[PDB]
């Protein structure tokens, strides 16, 4: 509707429209599930590569800019699938870029001193850690009009932020199923070169391809250009 | 930029001379002038070649013809001059490249013609396809001197509204008034020097927003002429 | 046809710069761009518009200037017998950068007039009666 009453005659604060405030707040970036036994868990571990283009909500927000630079704060909210908590010791390991990821529930990777790991009990309050600006370049870039060497187009590996490897501690498998929610917050944001806002549904994580038969209009329609 | 009631001028840079009206109605991309790369450890042990020879001059590309049904065109940089002149062989023997550009799009039409072109520069112009998964071919990602034609101009072949392309360095060419646009583009990247053959720092788009029209009897195709001039071009081979 | 070329026959050697002027006569309503290119002596005549553009050239928009002048930097001659000319000289090539644009009501064919002359540094030596008469 359009109720034309209650007119805001004061200017609001510009702080609210600042790049920082626009990209603040911890949002859910991933939901890992490690059941006792089902499809992908006779393993006992999980490897989640840090990915932002996961949720279209946040992705659209980022693709408003060409380059971005920032730190990331990760919070690990875990519990059993029904919300119950048990005295289970877990380990979250950060495998930097260029480092080898665990390939089994007990690879050497889990003992490698250089892969920082945080140990916490599912009873303890959520673990929290900050990851810096990993790129070897001055900024992450959501668009690369070149090739890093076709099927490898637009792909820039200098945005690779790392991997998080989750697993229960202990030599034997855990009796409990675990559902872990990963929250991320962008700190100290800086953005460059603003670009048009995505107006077509997303088709893939790694590229702007859009459905070309069903091209949606940026705006809704009306009958005549005079009817309002 | 340039229109009627502007004193005609003859600019020369090297062995090139273009006659174009002096209209200080120029667009300077993102507010910055093209400059020579600040110091970096890499070219601090191997200075960057700055061929002011036949590299800093006016490269006038082949003229494109605008008809009543044209969808628009686009060229990628530095790709466009990769296959041309000393900027080409200079951009192939050298590992690292860096440069800026004075871009000049120009029209030639009669006062009985009508139309409006939008000229814009879009950094990191990545393209998409109609789709299944299939990253666009090398022939449409790097079109060369000829340039390429947009297939879905409304979403710029990348799923983004043309209606919003103006948040990028642009300049309109309304046949009614001015017949030419000028844009100064500075180097933009996440690192001082990139490969001139792998990465295309940006794209030049010329899309007709208000279609060409005229009465039958007038020249049916209006010529769009693009002239490029590298500014503060640097090359670093690392030897 | 030029007064210069006629007087050159009255001498054996000569050298200097030359300037060629092009004048466009078509309707005031016509516009378009022509590309003028000078290919230096001992150079391959341009094959296409694009190569000509890479050499010494001038983009002439007759919608803006009704006339444009090109300068041949340097020519030389040392006339001998065996009849052969030790003529060091370039090639002027006129290309269509854009097509000829015109509205309704205007001629679709116009003409260009070419005028030429020697510059100040031009000089000649060693007289010799011409072969232009009989």
């Amino acid at each position: 509707n359009l109720i034309e009453t209650r007119c805001v005659l004061n200017h609001h604060s510009t702080q609210e429209t600042a790049i920082g405030n626009f990209f603040s707040r911890a949002g859910l970036v991933s939901i890992i599930t490690m059941p006792t036994t089902g499809t992908q868990n006779t393993d006992g571990y999980v490897n989640w590569d840090i990915d932002l283009m996961g949720y279209a909500q946040l992705r659209r927000k980022c693709e408003l800019f060409t380059y971005m630079r920032f730190d990331a704060e990760f919070t690990f909210v875990v519990a059993k699938p029904n919300g119950e908590l048990v005295p289970q010791l877990l380990q979250y390991m950060y495998v930097p870029p260029g480092a080898p990821k665990p390939t089994s529930r007990d690879s050497f990777a889990w003992q490698t001193a250089t892969n920082p790991s945080v140990f916490v009990k599912m009873t303890d309050p959520p673990a929290q850690v900050s990851v810096p600006f990993m790129s070897p370049a001055s900024a992450y870039q959501w668009f690369y009009d070149g090739y890093p060497t076709d099927l490898d187009y637009g792909q820039c590996p200098n945005n690779m932020m790392g991997t998080f490897s989750i697993r229960t501690v202990g030599i034997e498998k855990s009796p409990h199923s675990i559902t872990l929610r990963v929250y991320m917050r962008i700190k100290h944001v800086r953005a460059w070169i603003p670009r048009p806002l995505r107006n077509q549904p997303y088709l893939f994580k790694t590229n702007p391809n859009y459905k070309g038969n069903d091209i949606k209009c940026t705006s809704t329609s009306r009958d005549k250009i005079t009817t309002l | 930029a340039c229109g009627y009631s502007d004193r005609v001028a003859q600019l020369t840079i090297g062995n090139s001379t273009i006659t174009t009206q002096e209209a200080a109605n120029i667009v300077i991309a993102y507010g910055e002038w093209p400059e020579y790369c600040p110091d970096t450890d890499a070219t601090a042990v191997d200075k960057p070649t700055r061929p002011d020879v036949s590299v800093n001059r006016f490269f006038t590309l082949d003229t494109k013809s605008w008809a009543k049904d044209s969808k628009g065109w686009y060229w990628k940089f530095p790709d466009v001059l990769t296959e041309v002149g000393v900027f080409g062989q200079n951009a192939q023997f050298h590992y690292l490249y860096r440069s800026g550009f004075c871009v000049h799009v120009q029209c030639n039409a009669s006062k009985f013609h009508q139309g409006a072109l939008l000229v814009a520069v879009l950094p990191e112009y990545v393209l998409g396809t109609i789709a299944e998964n299939s990253h666009p071919p090398y022939a449409t990602t790097q079109p060369g001197q000829v340039g390429a034609v947009l297939t879905h101009p409304y979403v710029l072949d990348a799923g983004i509204p043309l209606s919003q392309l103006t948040v990028c360095p642009h300049q309109w060419i309304n046949l009614r008034t001015n017949n030419c646009a000028t844009i100064i583009v500075p180097y933009m990247n996440t690192v001082p020097f990139d490969s001139a053959l792998n990465h295309c720092n940006f794209g030049l788009l010329v899309i007709p927003v208000v279609p060409l029209d005229f009465n039958t009897g007038a020249t049916s195709e209006i010529p769009i002429t693009v002239t490029i001039a590298p500014m503060c071009a640097e090359f670093a081979g690392l030897r | 046809s030029t007064i210069l070329g006629q007087l050159c026959r009255y001498y054996t050697q000569w050298s200097g710069s030359l300037e060629v002027t092009f004048m466009f006569a078509g309707s005031f309503m016509a516009t378009g761009k022509m590309l003028i290119a000078y290919t230096p002596p001992g150079g391959n005549v341009p094959a296409d518009r694009i190569t000509a553009m890479l050499g010494t050239h001038v983009i002439w928009d007759f919608g803006l200037q009704s006339s444009v002048t090109l300068v041949v930097p340097w020519i030389s001659n040392t006339h001998y017998r065996a009849y052969f000319d030790y003529y060091t000289t370039g090639i002027i090539t006129i290309w269509y950068q854009t097509n000829y644009v015109v509205p309704i009501g205007a001629p679709t064919t116009a003409y260009i007039v070419a005028l030429a002359a020697a510059q100040d540094n031009f000089t000649m030596k060693l007289c010799k009666d011409t072969e232009d008469i009989e």
